[PDB]
């Protein structure tokens, strides 16, 4: 039994430094990897990426402009912040864990392997919309 | 991208582009009003909690396309299916493919 | 034309113990013609 709680003001003004929070359930953040998924209403989901402390802070290459992920070990909380929200940001978000997976197709010393990630579990999420 | 299959029959789902290089396909499902879940976590390996009814193609194919075969469609199969390709040629794609909404009569 | 396989550079496969097997042989014989692990194998300077 895994459950989580999110937050959000519901209505977000344009061009505002929106902040989002996501808690944990039992599993600590040090020994786990978290990922965020953005899905437009009725369309295919879009993957923001994965964030982890101590180096593994890779973000989405397509945007790489205003995304900022932070972690709070004391509070066991992970925060997602965007600066300068637009009208196309109205979508459902999901914070959930992920599991690694390895595949080798060549020489062990010549970098013929890419790690692939699959999300065993998914979060409940919270609706975010922008209006005037 | 809508597929109509009668209950108890076989179904084929086509997703992804041509098989230029090796793939590690990941299969996902979306339930209306409910959180997603997982079915297949590798090219052919599957997790616990699901029987061996599901099947998939290996990643050692060149020039082909990833496909999913479903047999004995039940009432609980009504969900949107998504595919996630993982190629060694192209970088990691952060956008999923054309989701196939499989509807059951 | 193009590549339709996998990006894997050419490589050669020699066993790991064979090179030591032949090493001890030439080494032991080298102790006769040349003064007797003082044997050093170094790459060529180049050119
Ligand atoms: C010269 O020397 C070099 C090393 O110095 C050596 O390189 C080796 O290349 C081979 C190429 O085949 C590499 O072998 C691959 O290794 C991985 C990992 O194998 C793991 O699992 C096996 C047990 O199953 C263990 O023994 C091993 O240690 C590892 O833990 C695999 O990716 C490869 O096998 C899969 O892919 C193959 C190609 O697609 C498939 O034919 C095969 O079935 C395997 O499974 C695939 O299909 C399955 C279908 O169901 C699917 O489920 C799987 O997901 C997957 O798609 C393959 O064995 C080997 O790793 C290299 N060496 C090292 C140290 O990494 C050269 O071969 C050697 N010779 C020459 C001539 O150069
Ligand atoms: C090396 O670089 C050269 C120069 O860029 C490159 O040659 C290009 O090859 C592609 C192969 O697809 C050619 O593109 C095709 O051209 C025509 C356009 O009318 C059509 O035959 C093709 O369209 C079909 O295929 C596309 C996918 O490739 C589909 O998107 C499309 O809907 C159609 O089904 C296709 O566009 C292109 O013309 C040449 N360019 C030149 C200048 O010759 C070559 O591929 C590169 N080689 C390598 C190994 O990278
Ligand atoms: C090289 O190939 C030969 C012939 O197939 C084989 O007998 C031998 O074991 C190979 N060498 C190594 C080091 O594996
Ligand atoms: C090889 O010689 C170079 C100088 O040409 C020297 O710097 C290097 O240490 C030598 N290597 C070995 C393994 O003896
Ligand atoms: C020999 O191997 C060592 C590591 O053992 C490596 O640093 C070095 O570059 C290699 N070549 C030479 C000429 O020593």
């Amino acid at each position: 039994q895994v459950h989580l709680q999110e937050s959000g003001p519901g209505l977000v003004k344009p061009s505002e430094t929106l902040s989002l929070t996501c808690n944990v359930s039992g599993t600590l953040v040090r020994d786990n990897y978290w990922s965020w998924i953005r899905q437009p209403l009725g369309k295919q989901p879009e993957w923001i990426g994965y964030v982890h402390d101590s180096g593994d802070t890779n973000y989405n290459p397509s945007l790489k402009s205003r995304v900022h992920l932070s972690l709070d070990k004391s509070k066991n909380l992970v925060s997602l912040r965007l600066t300068g929200v637009t009208a196309a940001d109205s979508a459902i978000y999901y914070c959930a864990t992920t599991k690694h997976g390895r595949r080798i197709y060549g020489v062990v010393a010549f970098k013929e392997w890419f790690t692939y990630f699959y999300m065993d579990v998914w979060g409940k999420g919270t609706s975010v919309t922008v209006s005037s | 991208t809508f597929v109509s299959v009668a209950p108890g029959q076989t179904a084929r789902i086509t997703c992804g582009e041509e098989s230029l290089g090796s793939r590690s396909v990941i299969w996902y499902q979306q339930r209306p009003g409910q959180a997603p879940s997982l079915i297949i976590y590798n090219n052919n390996d599957r997790p616990s909690g699901i029987p061996d009814r599901f099947s998939g193609s290996p990643g050692s194919t060149f020039g082909t396309t990833a496909t999913l075969t479903i047999t004995s469609v039940e009432a609980g199969d009504e969900a949107d299916y998504y595919c996630h390709i993982w190629d060694s040629r192209r970088p990691t794609n952060w956008v999923f493919g054309e989701g196939t909404t499989l509807i059951v009569l | 034309g193009a590549i339709i396989g996998d990006i894997r550079k050419a490589h050669c496969n020699i066993s790991t113990e064979q090179w030591n097997n032949t090493l001890t042989q030439i080494v032991d014989k080298l102790r006769e013609q040349f003064g007797n692990k003082t044997i050093i194998f170094n790459q060529s300077s180049g050119g």
